[PDB]
RNA sequence: GCCGGGCACUCUAACGGGACUGCCCGCGAAAGCGGGAGGAAGGAGGGGACGACGUCUGGUCAGCAUGGCCCUUACGGCCUGGGCGACACACGUGCUACAAUGCCCACUACAAAGCGAUGCCACCCGGCAACGGGGAGCUAAUCGCAAAAAGGUGGGCCCAGUUCGGAUUGGGGUCUGCAACCCGACCCCAUGAAGCCGGAAUCGCUAGUAAUCGCGGAUCAGCCAUGCCGCGGUGAAUAC
C-alpha cells in the first residue's frame, strides 16, 4: 500500500449464528481454499463445547477472541544503526487480526490426533486464560514493557 | 503368530500384518484369505489355532519368502555380473541400471554425496 | 525489439487478407505451400513491372490470380503475349487451370510497398542514403497522404558501422487501431551488405 | 521387465549368416554391426563380434548368456 | 537448413518411421506445424503479411 | 401461475421457477438436501426469501447447468431474486439493500504466458 | 499418494488404467 | 429437406451469403428456418516471437471456423431456380446433404 | 427430453444498447477528490492485444537472408553403429512427500475449453491388467476422447516411519515401431530407500489473486512432458 489506506475487506456473516467474526475465524483455519470443510471444523468443534461444557458456544468463542487479542506490541526499528525495539500501542483492526491467528498456530500445535477437537479445546482453555494462544499472548506483552527503555520515539 | 519364515507380524489386521513379510505385499496377502475364508478385519491375536495354521501351510508351500527370496534375487544379480552384460557392470558401479541420468539425482544408488573440489572464474 | 508489423495487427478491422479462400485440415497444407510458390515466380518474372499485391481468390477447381502492378503495360505486353506465357508458365506449376487478373496501381507514391522499393534499387545505383530519404516522404506527402515515413537498415553508404536513417512527415500512429497505414519493405543486397529498407504511409481515418 | 511381444526379434544378416556356419561345424571370428537383436540358443559357443562406437569387441556366448542381446555386451561408454 | 537435407528429407525412406517435418519454407525443422507445414518463425512471418486466411492475432 | 428470473453466475445458469406453494426446492427432480449434501454454504440459497418473510409460500421448480457446486449456490440465490421482482416489483426496497441484485466478474482471469497462472510469476534464484 | 503408481490418484496423475483404476 | 451448411473464415463473408441464400428462398419456396451459428471451431497458435531463444516472448494466433445452418423444408424446383448458380462470396464452402 | 409438439428459457453467435463523475451532498478558483443513489456494472467495471526517442557494440551468421575470409575429393555427399542420456561433484526451474484439516477403498454430484480418417472409438467379449479380438456411431452444437478432481455419504486406518512416501532393484507381461542393449512409455507381483517440514540465504502473489484440484492442446509411431500454452472447480490472508 503506497496510494492510499486500502479499504478492507466486509465479508459475508455467518449461515447459523450470523456473526462476521465466526467467518473470519474460519477462513483462518481453510486450507486449499476447501472452506466446506474448514466450515464442518469450527461447527463439530462447537458441538464438543455444549457436550462438555454448559455454555452457548457463540459466546464462548468471543470471550476466547476478548482475552487473546494483545494490547500491546514490539516493532523493530534501526534509530542509529541499531535494532531498537519500539513498544506500541495496537490498534482494532490488528488485535483482531492477531487473536484469530494465534488460536489456530496454537491450535494445531496440540498433542490431540482430531482437528475439530484441538480447536475446541483451544477455545475453552483460552477463556479460563490458559493454554498456549493466551501464552503467545503474555509472551508478546512480556516484551513490551519488557524493553519499555525505549518508548520515546515514534507515535 | 510365528508365520512364514521365522516371522511374527502381531497385535495387527491379517492383511497388514503378512505385509511384513519379505514375499507378501498389498497384493498377495489379500489373494491369501480370499483363498482362505478369514475375515482380515480381525486382528492376528483374536486368530483361532486353527485360522492360523491353514494360514501358515498355504504361505510356505507356494510362494518363495524371505529364506529363499533374498537368495534368488542375490544370485540372479550375479547371473549377468558374471557376464559381459551392461545391466552387469551398473551393478558393480553402484549406478542406476534400468537407465536413469548420472548427472543429477541419483543419489538413491550412490547414497551420501561425496563432494569434490571445483575452480574460481572471479 | 519492440514495433509489431502494422499490417499483422490491422486485419482486424481494416485491411484484408493477401489470400481470402477456405479450406479443410488435408488440404490448408497444401494448397498454401502451392500458393507461396505462386509468388516465387510474380516476384521473380515481375520485378521491373511494379508489382504491388498479390490477391488470391480460391473456389471449386477455379482459381483467380489478381496482379496489381504499376505498369500493367508490361505484365501485359505486346498486344497479349507475356500475360499469355504467365498463364501457361503458371499452369506448368498448379494444374488448376487459373486466370490472371490484372489492376493498374493507382499512383504507386501511395503504395508503401512500392515507395520501399523506390529507395532500394536507388541504394543499390549508389545513391545519396539521407536524400534518397527525404524526397521519397516527399514524394507521398504532395500526391495525398496524411502521413509517410522511411527508415534504413544500416551502413548508410557502406560505412563501417550500421545506423539508421530516421524520417517523415505527417502522422503514423503505429498505436491507433483504425489507421490504415500501408507499410512495405524492400531488401536491396549492395557490394557491402544488406540494407533494409521500410515504408509506412498513413491514409484516411474512419 | 522388458519385453518383445509375441515374437522375439534377430537381424536375418547374421541369422542365415550364422547358421550357414554350423553346416560345417564351427567358426572363429564374426563380424555384424547389428546389436539390435535377441540371443538365440542355436548361436550358443560362437565369437560373435559387435561394434562398438569404434572398435569390434568380441564376444563368446555361454548357455547362461542367453536371454540377452548383443548391445549388453558391448560397453560403448569408456569410464574412469 | 542445408539443401542436403531439405531435398534429401523428402525422398521416400525405407521405414516410415523416419520422415521427419521441415518447413516447406525455411528448412528448419525443430519446430514446425502441421497444419500449416512451416516453422515457428515462418508461421509469423506469415500470419503477419497476412498471408494466411482467417489467421489472426488472439485476444481474450 | 409462473415466475421466471434467470440467473448466471461464473460460467453456470440456472433456470428460477417460483410457484406458489408450501415451500420446497426441487433442483433437477432432486431433494434439495439430497443434492447439495454436505454443503455449509448451501444454505446460502434461500437467504433472498428469509429476505421478506416470504419463507414458505413459494415452490423452487429449479435446474441448473454449467460452473460448480460451490456456485451453483450463488447461482441460484440470484436467480431467486429476479424472478421476485416480477411478483412484485416494489420488493427492492428490502432486497437492493441487501444487494442480491447485483452481478460481479468475478470470472477466472486469462492465464498469461511467461507466467504459470493469472499472476503467479516463475521464481529466479540469483540475479 | 501421487506417485505410487498402484494407487487411485496414482493413475489419475499418470492417466493411465489398470487393476486400480479400471474402466467401469 | 434441403440441409445447408455453410463454413467460412470471415463472419461477415457468411452472415452475407447466408442471407443471399435466406432472401431468394422466401420468394420462391416455403417455410425456412433461417441462419443458425453453431459453435464455432478455433485453432490456437502459441509461437515465440524471437526467432532466438526467449520462452517469455510467444505470439498468439488464432483461427476460427465458423459454421452456419439454413434449413429449407418442402423444396421445389422453383427454390432451386434462384438458390442454382445465384452466389458471390469467395472465402465460403457450402455442402449440402438433403 | 425418449416421441409429438412447441421457441419460451438455457444456449449458440452476429449486430446494437448501456456510465458520462450525467444526478444528490461536502471539499475545491478549476481540474478533480470524498461520500450517496438509481443501476447488472462506477469513476480507467475485470482481462487482453498494443511498447515512444533511444540504451546495452544485448542476442542471433545454427531459422531465413547477406558483405567479407576460409574448404572443394573435401570443412562437401550416402550409410551403419555409437554419442547428444556419459559421472567424484556443484547451482538453477521444478515434480513427489514427510500425513489425520490427512491416506485407502466404495457409492454418489456440479466444469470449461479443446481435439478427432484411418483418427476419436461407444458397446460385447478374453485377460488381475497394460492390451487384444470383435464391432456400432462421428465427417462432428446431434458420435467419440470423458473419468473431471477436489467435493458429498459409508466404511477402514489410530500417529506408526506407519494402509504416511513411493525412490531403487528382481520378476513377469502389453504396445509403438525395422529396431527399445546403449536409450521408450505402460501393466502386474515383490522389493519399500531418503524423507518426521528444512542453515545461512531466497521467490511469488494485493481477489476470484494466492493456495489447491482436475481437464485440454500444440509437437508427436511412440515418448523420457513433473515442461510450455490455454480451461475451468473451490476459494483466503493481508496492506499501519
Ligand atoms: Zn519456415
Amino acid at each position: 500500500a503506497r496510494r492510499r489506506r486500502a479499504e478492507v475487506r466486509q465479508l459475508q456473516p455467518d449461515l447459523v449464528y450470523g456473526d462476521v467474526l465466526v467467518t473470519a475465524f474460519i477462513n483462518k483455519i481453510m486450507r486449499d481454499g476447501k472452506k466446506n470443510l474448514a466450515a464442518r471444523i469450527f461447527y463439530d468443534a462447537c458441538k464438543i463445547i455444549q457436550e462438555k461444557t454448559g455454555q452457548e458456544p457463540l459466546k464462548v468463542f468471543k470471550q476466547a477472541v476478548e482475552n487473546v487479542k494483545p494490547r500491546m506490541e514490539v516493532r523493530s526499528r534501526r534509530v542509529g544503526g541499531a535494532n531498537y525495539q519500539v513498544p506500541m500501542e495496537v490498534s482494532p483492526r490488528r488485535q483482531q487480526s492477531l487473536a484469530l491467528r494465534w488460536l489456530v498456530q496454537a491450535a494445531n500445535q496440540r498433542p490431540e490426533r482430531r482437528a475439530a477437537v484441538r480447536i475446541a479445546h483451544e477455545l475453552m482453555d483460552a477463556a479460563e486464560g490458559k493454554g498456549g494462544a493466551v501464552k503467545k499472548k503474555e509472551d508478546v506483552e512480556r516484551m513490551a514493557e519488557a524493553n519499555r527503555a525505549y518508548a520515546h520515539y515514534r507515535w | 503368530a510365528r508365520i512364514a519364515g521365522v516371522e511374527i507380524p502381531r497385535n495387527k489386521r491379517v492383511d497388514v500384518a503378512l505385509t511384513y513379510i519379505y514375499g507378501i505385499g498389498k497384493a498377495r496377502a489379500k489373494e491369501a484369505l480370499e483363498k482362505t475364508g478369514i475375515n482380515p478385519a480381525t486382528r492376528v491375536k483374536d486368530l483361532t489355532e486353527a485360522e492360523v495354521v491353514r494360514l501358515r501351510e498355504y504361505v510356505e508351500n507356494t510362494w518363495k519368502l524371505e529364506g529363499e527370496l533374498r537368495a534368488e534375487v542375490a544370485a540372479n544379480i550375479k547371473r549377468l555380473m558374471d557376464i559381459g552384460c551392461y545391466r552387469g557392470l551398473r551393478h558393480r558401479r553402484g549406478l542406476p541400471v534400468r537407465g536413469q541420468r548420472t548427472r543429477t539425482n541419483a543419489r538413491t544408488r550412490k547414497g551420501p554425496r561425496k563432494t569434490v573440489a571445483g575452480k574460481k572464474k572471479a | 525489439g519492440n514495433k509489431i508489423h502494422p499490417i499483422g495487427f490491422r486485419l482486424g478491422i481494416t485491411r484484408d487478407w493477401e489470400s481470402r479462400w477456405y479450406a479443410g485440415k488435408k488440404q490448408y497444407r497444401h494448397l498454401l505451400l502451392e500458393d507461396q510458390r505462386i509468388r516465387g515466380l510474380l516476384e521473380k518474372e515481375l520485378y521491373s513491372a511494379g508489382l504491388a499485391r498479390v490477391d488470391i481468390e480460391r473456389a471449386a477447381d477455379n482459381v483467380a490470380v489478381t496482379v496489381h502492378v504499376a505498369k500493367p503495360g508490361v505484365v501485359i505486353g505486346r498486344g497479349g503475349e507475356r500475360i499469355r506465357v504467365l498463364r501457361e508458365e503458371l499452369a506448368k506449376l498448379t494444374g488448376k487451370n487459373v486466370a490472371l487478373n490484372v489492376q493498374e496501381v493507382q499512383n504507386p507514391n501511395l503504395s508503401a510497398p512500392l515507395v520501399a522499393q523506390r529507395v532500394a534499387e536507388q541504394i543499390e545505383r549508389r545513391f545519396a542514403v539521407r536524400r534518397a530519404i527525404k524526397q521519397a516522404v516527399q514524394r507521398v506527402m504532395e500526391s495525398g497522404a496524411k502521413g509517410a515515413k522511411v527508415i534504413v537498415s544500416g551502413r548508410i553508404g557502406g560505412a563501417e558501422q550500421a545506423r539508421t536513417e530516421w524520417a517523415a512527415q505527417g502522422r503514423v500512429p503505429l498505436h491507433t487501431l483504425r489507421a490504415n497505414i500501408d507499410y512495405g519493405f524492400a531488401l536491396a543486397r549492395t557490394t557491402y551488405g544488406v540494407l533494409g529498407v521500410k515504408a509506412y504511409i498513413f491514409l484516411g481515418e474512419v | 521387465p522388458r519385453s518383445l511381444k509375441k515374437g522375439v526379434f534377430v537381424d536375418d544378416h547374421l541369422l542365415e549368416k550364422v547358421l550357414e556356419l554350423n553346416a560345417k561345424g564351427e567358426k572363429r571370428l564374426i563380424k555384424t554391426w547389428s546389436r539390435r537383436s535377441t540371443i538365440v540358443p542355436e548361436m550358443v559357443g560362437h565369437t560373435i563380434a559387435v561394434y562398438n562406437g569404434k572398435q569390434h569387441v568380441p564376444v563368446y556366448i555361454t548357455e547362461n548368456m542367453v536371454g540377452h542381446k548383443l548391445g549388453e555386451f558391448a560397453p560403448t561408454r569408456t569410464y574412469r | 537448413a542445408r539443401k542436403a537435407l531439405i531435398e534429401k528429407a523428402k525422398r521416400t525412406p525405407k521405414f516410415k518411421v523416419r520422415a521427419y517435418t521441415r518447413c516447406v519454407r525455411c528448412g528448419r525443422a525443430r519446430s514446425v506445424y502441421r497444419f500449416f507445414g512451416l516453422c515457428r518463425i515462418c508461421l509469423r512471418e506469415l500470419a503477419h503479411k497476412g498471408q494466411l486466411p482467417g489467421v489472426r492475432k488472439a485476444s481474450w | 401461475e409462473q415466475y421466471y428470473g434467470t440467473g448466471r453466475r461464473k460460467e453456470a445458469v440456472a433456470r428460477v421457477f417460483l410457484r406458489p406453494g408450501n415451500g420446497k426446492v426441487t433442483v433437477n427432480g432432486q431433494d434439495f438436501n439430497e443434492y447439495f449434501q454436505g454443503l455449509v454454504r448451501a444454505v446460502a440459497a434461500l437467504e433472498p426469501l428469509r429476505a421478506v418473510d416470504a419463507l414458505g409460500r413459494f415452490d423452487a421448480y429449479i435446474t441448473v447447468r454449467g460452473g460448480g457446486k460451490s456456485g451453483q449456490i450463488d447461482a441460484i440465490k440470484l436467480g431467486i431474486a429476479r424472478a421476485l421482482v416480477q411478483y412484485n416489483p416494489d420488493y427492492r426496497a428490502k432486497l437492493k439493500p441487501l444487494g442480491f441484485l447485483t452481478r460481479d466478474a468475478r470470472v477466472v482471469e486469462r492465464k498469461k504466458y511467461g507466467k504459470h497462472k493469472a499472476r503467479r510469476a516463475p521464481q529466479y534464484s540469483k540475479r | 499418494g501421487k506417485g505410487d503408481r498402484r494407487t487411485r490418484r496414482g493413475k489419475i496423475w499418470r492417466g493411465t488404467y489398470g487393476k486400480y483404476r479400471p474402466r467401469k | 429437406k434441403i440441409r445447408i451448411k455453410l463454413r467460412g473464415f470471415d463472419h461477415k463473408t457468411l452472415d452475407a451469403s447466408a442471407q443471399k441464400i435466406v432472401e431468394a428462398a422466401r420468394r420462391s419456396g416455403a417455410q425456412v428456418s433461417g441462419p443458425i451459428p453453431l459453435p464455432t471451431r478455433v485453432r490456437r497458435f502459441t509461437v515465440i516471437r524471437g526467432p532466438f531463444k526467449h520462452k517469455d516472448s510467444r505470439e498468439h494466433f488464432e483461427l476460427r471456423t465458423h459454421n452456419r445452418l439454413v434449413d429449407i423444408i418442402n423444396p421445389n424446383r422453383k427454390t432451386i431456380e434462384q438458390l442454382m448458380t445465384l452466389d458471390l462470396p469467395t472465402g465460403v464452402e457450402i455442402e449440402i446433404k438433403t
